């Protein structure tokens, strides 16, 4: 109550140029996508005339797939970042993140920095024609705009076969939810069928429907779980 | 080979502990000895060899009385049936001890190890693979420790927590580690764990 | 064009932007798409700014 | 972006706004063409000949063996870009590497 | 389409819906299958017919009774050593049969109702090829080498796929769909009502 | 390696050994004709089976829009300056990334990966 | 006392979860009585032993006057009781608390 | 890597590069070329079958596998002892070969239908010698172990907490194995590996091999890691009362 | 009563089956009647642990035979070029002579599958399959018949004649 009011006073709002950042900021971003760009692209030549060699255990395909995700995840973590940090005190989607309280910093990243690598089943775009991810591209591209890099955020909007990349990545989401929706409910009403009559009893010892011991006191120290806190022991640190 | 001989030499260290367990009046010494005393006292030959399986063949007394002793057995044969194993039964009717431990290496057929209990009253018998006896399992990180109770502290356990013991935990007498330390259905294994929430854990365990 | 003639095909998104002379993509081009928002139905249509 | 939400997410589409479903045709057209075309059919050729050659489908259908492809895609698409022999709504895929015009 | 069994018993399998023009009788599958693992033998599961045979016993049911008037019809080109061993281990499962007559009595003794007469399985056997194997080919009394070219297409490009030279098919690529709307939902179920 | 064909029934030329001699024939199983062998051998698994892709691909992909081209690599048979390069994709050889060139002039199609 | 967390914590992770926030009673005391850290403390050491000696037997999770009940009551309070005794020392409650 | 090759299962399909079932009906002729020297080593002084399955193996999967041809011939005669000869090169010398012949049934054995048994002709009988004897020799590993992972941990889960002397905790770090499919009970008793460690992921291995308090406290394991993992707390009580209903009856029970 | 007798009555069976493994066990003392009797209460896996039991003491497996098994080899396979089979030497191994072990494998072959609590429920079939046996080992006793002696490692799919 004391806080509803003291924001009739204050007021909280979210607009467009909390969205927007500094031209210092949009020259950092762009410097960090690009960047990434010819980096991806001398990895690619450098597969395309075997200078490669498979990191030890999975593949070439493996190696060449493992080192792009990771230089196409540290540019969008890093424009994610180099965009948090220029976020003004003035700013509301810092207001939001800051007290943790709507929103994860990477969906503000995505409104401000980049959207990222769309993954379809934790690998890049797969190739849906043949040999080409869209109609749009050429055989065997493995650039990041070919298999689904969105290198614009959400304010700079995406071109057209980044929203597709978008919406085919974006509903790996919508069915991973419902898929997960399900399987919880069913492993929650699976335990809590389960072990539904067991209690601890009027000597301590936690007994089953059939009276059987299950624990002699409960939690094998006889406290109750919300009545117990995290300590640290100071015994068990220094040396002698 | 000298891998038959580390094998060897395993399974009498394991065989040691598990009748130091069982609380068996087994020296020291020859509770750890490293593989060059094995050959030394044995051969370190077991292929053509004095160290054979026969002649490795230990009877340790009881810690209560000495009267009570118990054999291991180390068979020749890769398998074992009815006939070694009562030949085995009439030798320890001399010496007249009553336990006794077949170390095979391929096993027994059901037939076999069927006539091995029905030997029960006077000479309980029991068999183990070799496999099995290449590590000792109570030694694992997983395994809390086992003691078993005598019948006078289960019935003062039962008497103290007022159960009947089919109120127990349950351990199946086929259960490793009841194998390992030759419990029968009725006793009552007592397993000390160590716990994080309370520091030590003592949960017994009926064996059905 | 269906969906697997579509595959022979070597689209270009605008000619305003696509099949201008630059550092080569691809100079191969054989079609053309009128506008890539006809990429979207009858509800999406709706959504403004759907990017 | 449209599909339903739950339990038939992704199982129910929607056609975009400039799509079209073909509503069907007849291949005897083209058949004919295809025979006044220089394709030599599946009776009067040996099975040496139909090796570099490139195979005719319609509709499924092998009908015959092609030894120029690419005049043949030439002329097939600028057929039905006039609407003469072949109607807009027929499709024409020429697989390069795996020799085939269906 | 050559898919790729994930277990069963077939490591590929290459199937073809065929329906007529005028979609009279409903479609027909056929399978052409290649068993995981003499070597690896091809199966084709034809319709009304309730065990798998062997490729070659349906090759010379249709009348191509020698060993090279079987392969021209499946390698198109004779020069290709790595394609012709994979066809080598179903050259042999029909070896024993070695004429038309006796192969589609193989054939019929599978059939959906194995007749007491030798000629009158060989003539059920005969219309069932005749009709229900690859009915978009032909249904007639002469379209024996257009099935035989198509039958030699399917296993063909069994072996494609399985030596690893073209792509398994994708099951939900649209290329290789086709949407019923008012006309031929109509349609199909207008038959049944003029029948 | 390859199969060898009856000159009479033209069914396939099983291998068989000939005693009086000791030398591999290859004989019909539905006639009597025989074949000494020029080969002596039977049956050649590879495994490895290092496999050549200059020789799968066909010069007609100089035909394919889709394709990427290319000016840094002239072909070494006509001397033209443009080609086409790919990959290989194919189950066996998908693992490697290496790219072939088709060189695009008409009448040359010379292969030939780097 | 420590030998024995060294057992049952061999890897080392000193954070437990025990029923009892001891540094934050602490700190309660030392607000509730104006507690001025930077004068002679009038607590004994002594008291402070002999207080958690009689303290550690004031919490019973099974009350005994049996071997088996008071061994089961030594491990259900093992770990409280080191910690109890670690936090409650004499040298901290008379130099730190 | 050497308790690696060790425990990871290889066959002899793994190993070899190619085979070839040629026709050699005397072996000083050696229709092959190449062999023909070494050959005669065998043949300087010592019957044969014509029909010769020439095997050659990789070389650098046997440098790999710490694996001699003598060892594979040493499995192949174990399954088949000198029914089945092998003959193979020094090692020293460059690719290395394996010439297997059915040597032959000797003189008794007589007056059966083998004619009328229609049996297989020689070659089509050493060629399914060839599938029967390359599916598995199983030169080494555990047979069930089909992947085996070397690497260096650094969460301290994985590593070696010591005491040191001084009296504090130090962890060390050393290489451990993850392998894919369960033989606990032949892996942890093999020498080098640490048997009061050692692991599994599969608590119906564990309760077979260590009982049901180790599958007890395996099956807490288990279960705090899968909550764990994403960062989550459960505390200690509802885990150990979960893993004390699931196993107080003695046997594992399902839910 | 039901279950009590049950209990019982398939506990005297069991110390019945142990020294019917006793009695095939000994080195002679066994008639081929002596034999039909006691395979008379013999099921297929009592008969596998005798030929098991007495080759462990180098004794053959087939009770009518009593020569020594002085040496096994250790191959498990055993390739005949005779005919062309590779051929499983794991049962063989357990006995002196072929016909040995062809008469013991159609003896077991020719024993009473129904579990030895409803086996003797009916004497019938079980004396019809006793002088079965009698007939069977007796012509394993003349002679073997045929040198196939170690199953089959099949490996051959082809078809003859299935058309
Ligand atoms: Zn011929
Ligand atoms: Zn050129
Ligand atoms: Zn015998």
């Amino acid at each position: 109550t004391v806080i509803n009011n003291w924001l009739l006073i204050e007021g909280h709002t979210i607009g467009i140029g909390d969205s927007i950042a500094d031209s210092k900021t949009y020259q950092d971003i762009q410097n960090t996508i690009k960047k990434a760009k010819q980096d991806v692209i001398e990895v690619i030549e450098k597969a395309h005339n075997n200078e490669l060699e498979p990191t030890p255990g999975n593949t070439l395909r493996q190696t060449f797939e493992n080192q792009v995700n990771r230089i196409l995840n540290d540019a969008r973590d890093k424009t994610g970042s180099s965009a948090q940090k220029s976020l003004s005190e003035y700013n509301n989607f810092k207001s939001m993140v800051v007290s943790g309280a709507k929103g994860s910093k990477i969906n503000i990243s995505q409104v401000i920095a980049v959207v990222g690598q769309q993954n379809v089943e934790g690998k890049r775009i797969p190739f849906g024609f043949k040999h080409r991810t869209l109609p749009h591209f050429i055989k065997d591209d493995y650039g990041p705009e070919s298999r689904g890099f969105v290198e614009n955020s959400y304010l700079a909007g995406l071109t057209p076969t980044e929203f597709f990349f978008h919406a085919m990545g974006g509903r790996e989401g919508l069915i991973d939810t419902a898929v997960k929706t399900a399987e919880t409910g069913y492993i929650q009403r699976r335990l809590i069928k389960s072990m539904e009559s067991v209690m601890v009893k009027y000597d301590a010892t936690v007994r089953n429907s059939i009276n059987q011991v299950v624990q002699l006191r409960y939690g094998e120290d006889g406290l109750a779980g919300e009545s117990v806190e995290f300590q640290n022991l100071a015994t068990l640190k220094p040396s002698n | 080979d000298e891998e038959e001989t580390y094998r060897l030499w395993k399974i009498r260290k394991t065989i040691m502990q598990l009748c130091h367990d069982r609380g068996y009046l087994v020296t020291q010494d020859e509770l750890d000895q490293t593989l060059e005393e094995f050959k030394a006292q044995f051969g370190d030959k077991p292929s053509e060899g004095r160290p054979r399986r026969t002649d490795l063949t230990v009877l340790v007394a009881h810690n209560d009385d000495p009267t009570d002793q118990m054999f291991v057995f180390f068979p020749e044969e890769p398998k074992v049936g009815i006939k070694t194993i009562k030949v085995y039964c009439q030798r320890m009717q001399e010496e007249n001890i009553t336990r006794a431990l077949i170390v095979v290496q391929q096993g027994m057929t059901p037939s076999a190890k069927q006539s091995l209990v029905d030997m029960a009253p006077k000479y309980i018998l029991e068999q183990f693979l070799q496999q099995e006896l290449l590590i000792n399992i109570t030694e694992h990180e997983l395994v809390p420790e086992h003691v078993v109770m005598t019948k006078e502290e289960v019935t003062e356990l039962l008497a103290r927590y007022k159960l009947r013991e089919n109120q127990l935990p349950r351990i199946q007498a086929g259960d490793p580690v009841a194998r390992y330390f030759g419990i029968k259905r009725g006793q009552v294994v007592k397993i000390i764990r160590p716990s994080e929430t309370a520091g030590r854990y003592i949960t017994y365990r009926l064996v059905q | 064009i269906d969906t697997l003639e579509e595959e022979t095909v070597m689209l270009a998104m605008t000619p305003d932007d696509l099949q201008e002379k630059e550092v080569a993509y691809c100079s191969t081009y054989t079609h053309c798409e009128i506008h890539p928002s006809m990429i979207l139905g009858v509800c999406a249509s709706i959504i403004p700014f759907p990017d | 972006a449209e599909t339903p939400e739950g339990h038939a997410v992704g199982l129910v589409k929607n056609l975009a706004l400039m799509a079209y479903i073909s509503v069907g045709s007849q291949p005897s057209p083209i058949l004919e063409f295809l025979e006044e075309w220089s394709m030599e059919n599946l009776e009067e050729i040996s099975p040496a000949a139909i090796a570099d050659a490139t195979k005719i489908f319609v509709n499924g259908c092998w009908v015959g063996i092609h030894k120029d492809p690419e005049q043949l895609m030439n002329t097939l698409r600028k057929l039905r870009r006039q609407m003469d022999i072949i109607v807009s709504e027929v499709s024409m895929i020429r697989d390069i590497r795996e020799r085939e015009i269906r | 389409y050559v898919f790729a069994k994930k277990d069963s018993k077939y490591a590929y399998t290459g199937e073809c819906r065929s329906c007529l023009e005028n979609s009279s009788r409903p479609t027909s599958t056929i399978w052409v299958s290649m068993l995981a693992r003499i070597g690896q033998r091809i199966v084709a599961t034809l319709p009304y017919i309730k065990q798998e045979v062997p490729i070659i016993i349906v090759f010379r049911a249709l009348g191509f009774v020698s060993d090279r008037d079987i392969l021209e019809h499946i390698i198109y080109d004779f020069e290709d050593p790595e394609m012709m061993e994979m066809v080598k281990p179903s050259l042999d499962e029909a070896f024993v049969i070695q004429e038309q007559n006796v192969a589609l009595n193989f054939i019929g003794s599978r059939g959906a109702k194995p007749g007491v007469t030798k000629e009158k399985r060989i003539k059920y056997a005969k219309e069932v090829l005749q009709k229900e194997m690859l009915p978009h080919v032909g249904v007639s009394d002469f379209c024996e080498t257009k099935k035989a070219y198509f039958l030699g297409y399917m296993v063909h490009r069994l072996l494609l796929a399985a030596l690893g030279r073209r792509e398994l098919d994708d099951r939900d690529h649209y290329g290789n769909k086709r949407l019923d709307l008012a006309g031929p939902l109509l349609a199909f179920l207008f038959r049944g009502m003029f029948k | 390696v390859g199969i060898r064909f009856c000159q009479e029934c033209n069914n396939m030329l099983y291998p068989k050994e000939d005693k009086e001699n000791r030398i591999l024939l290859y004989a019909c199983r539905n006639c009597d004709y025989q074949q000494e062998a020029d080969n002596s051998c039977i049956y050649v698994n590879k495994i490895t089976h290092e496999v050549d892709e200059l020789t799968q691909i066909i010069a007609d992909v100089s035909q394919d829009p889709t394709l990427p081209r290319t000016e840094d690599h002239p072909c070494q048979k006509c001397g033209h300056k443009e080609a086409v390069f790919f990959q290989s994709h194919s189950a066996r050889a998908e693992d490697a990334m290496r790219l072939y060139y088709v060189c695009t002039a008409p009448h040359c199609g010379h292969r030939w990966t780097e | 006392d420590r030998e024995v967390l060294r057992v049952i914590f061999p890897t080392g992770d000193s954070k437990v979860v025990l029923p009892c926030n001891l540094l934050r009673m602490i700190w309660n005391a030392q607000k509730i009585f104006h507690i001025n850290p930077r004068l002679p403390s009038d607590l004994h050491p002594i008291k402070v032993v002999e207080g958690v000696k009689e303290l550690s037997k004031k919490l019973v999770i099974v009350n005994g006057d049996d071997p088996l009940s008071r061994q089961a009551q030594e491990n259900a309070t093992l770990l409280f009781n080191i910690h109890l005794r670690s936090t409650l020392c004499s040298r901290r409650m008379a130099e730190e608390f | 890597k050497d308790i690696l090759c060790r425990l990871e299962h290889t066959t002899l399909r793994k190993v070899t590069a190619n085979t070839a079932i040629y026709y050699d009906p005397n072996p000083q002729s050696t229709v092959v070329a190449e062999d023909q020297e070494w050959v005669n080593v065998y043949y300087e002084m010592p019957r044969i079958s014509p029909w010769l399955l020439r095997v050659e193996l990789d070389r650098k999967h046997m440098t790999d596998r710490k694996l001699t041809m003598e060892q594979i011939a040493e499995k192949i005669n174990a399954g088949f002892g000198d029914d089945l000869n092998c003959i193979f090169n020094d090692d020293n010398a460059e690719k290395l070969v394996l010439r297997i012949r059915i040597m032959n049934s000797d003189e008794n054995k007589m007056q059966e239908e083998e004619e009328v048994v229609d049996k297989m002709d020689d070659d089509v009988f050493l060629r399914c010698i060839e599938s029967n004897m390359l599916t598995d020799m199983t030169l080494q590993g555990i047979e069930q172990i089909s992947k085996v992972y070397m690497h260096l941990p650094q969460t301290d889960n994985k590593k070696k907490i010591i005491i040191t002397e001084d009296g504090e905790f130090k962890a060390l770090q050393e290489w451990i194995l993850e392998t894919d499919g369960v033989s606990l009970m032949r892996v942890l008793s093999e020498k080098d590996v640490d048997p009061v460690r050692t692991t599994s992921n599969d608590i119906v291995e564990i309760f077979t091999v260590l009982g049901i308090e180790a599958v007890r406290k395996a099956l807490e394991r288990e279960l705090y890691h899968v909550i764990s993992f994403d960062g989550s707390y459960v505390n200690y009580r509802h885990l150990a009362l979960l893993c004390d209903t699931m196993t107080c009856r003695g046997h594992l029970m399902a839910i | 009563k039901a279950e009590l007798e049950a209990a019982v009555r398939k506990k005297i069976e069991f110390e019945r089956k142990a020294l019917h493994i006793v009695e095939q066990l000994l080195e002679e003392n066994i008639t081929e009647e002596f034999l039909m009797e006691c395979g008379r209460f013999i099921t297929p896996a009592h008969y596998s642990d005798v030929v098991d039991e007495r080759s462990i003491v180098k004794l053959c497996g087939y009770p009518l035979c009593q020569k020594k098994l002085g040496i096994v080899p250790k191959q498990k396979y055993k390739i005949s070029t005779k005919t062309n089979k590779v051929y499983d030497i794991t049962e063989r191994k357990s006995f002196c002579s072929n016909f040995c072990y062809q008469a013991s494998k159609f003896f077991e072959a020719q024993i009473p599958k129904t579990p030895v609590w409803v086996r003797e429920e009916e004497r019938h079939p079980d004396f019809q399959l006793l002088k079965e046996e009698q007939s069977g080992h007796s012509g394993e006793e003349v002679q073997l018949c045929s040198k196939a002696i170690k199953t089959s490692d099949i490996d051959n799919p082809s078809h003859f004649e299935k058309q």
